[PDB]
């Protein structure tokens, strides 16, 4: 008695599930900004729910 | 009350050098940049020049660029302006002007809220 190989069941369908929400995210309103800041003094911005 | 006289303007022979000047007051001299302007008789104004706050930088216009030298002295709040090998086509009434304190959107905007009073230059012979 040999032992020749492995037997795994393969998949038949995909499943995909995201939160659906629809606030599409604020990034011009860092890109497009009049004027910046200093590196010495740089800026943060959070962003969430997006 | 700010307000900016100028003097030094007069009738030369073409192929002559000028030096004119204008004296602030009323306003921190040192903390503000100053810009040359021209209006040719019955057209519109022309900009010329500029100095910075400390003299260290400056730009010119190309029609004037390699004739047109400025020059600037915090201590005694006077600015002058000197032309060589000066030519026909500068005959207009000088004005020295003040740059904008606020200019609100973007950094590139220029404007000129105070003027001076002019001194008129015409080249005959
Ligand atoms: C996704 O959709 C379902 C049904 O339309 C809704 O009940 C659920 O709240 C949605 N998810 C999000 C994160 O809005
Ligand atoms: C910023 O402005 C440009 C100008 O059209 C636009 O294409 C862009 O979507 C805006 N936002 C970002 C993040 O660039």
């Amino acid at each position: 008695i040999y032992q020749t190989s492995n037997f795994r069941v393969q998949p038949t369908e995909s499943i995909v599930r995201f939160p659906n929400i629809t606030n599409l995210c604020p990034f011009g309103e860092v890109f497009n900004a009049t004027r910046f800041a200093s590196v010495y003094a740089w800026n943060r911005k959070r962003i969430s729910n997006c | 009350e700010v307000q900016l006289v100028e003097s030094g303007g007069g009738v030369v022979q073409p192929g002559r050098s000028l030096r004119l000047s204008c004296a602030a007051s009323g306003f921190k001299f040192s903390k503000f940049a100053m810009h040359w302007v021209r209006q040719a008789p019955g057209k519109g104004p022309e900009w010329v020049a500029v100095i910075s706050y400390d003299g260290n930088q400056y730009h010119s216009a190309d029609s004037v660029k390699g004739r047109f030298t400025i020059s600037r002295d915090n201590s005694f709040n006077t600015l002058y302006l000197q032309m060589n090998s000066l030519g026909p086509e500068d005959t207009a009434v000088y004005y020295c002007a003040r740059d904008g304190p606020d200019t609100s959107g973007y950094y590139a905007n220029i404007y000129f809220d105070f003027w001076g009073q002019g001194t008129l230059v015409t080249v005959s012979s």
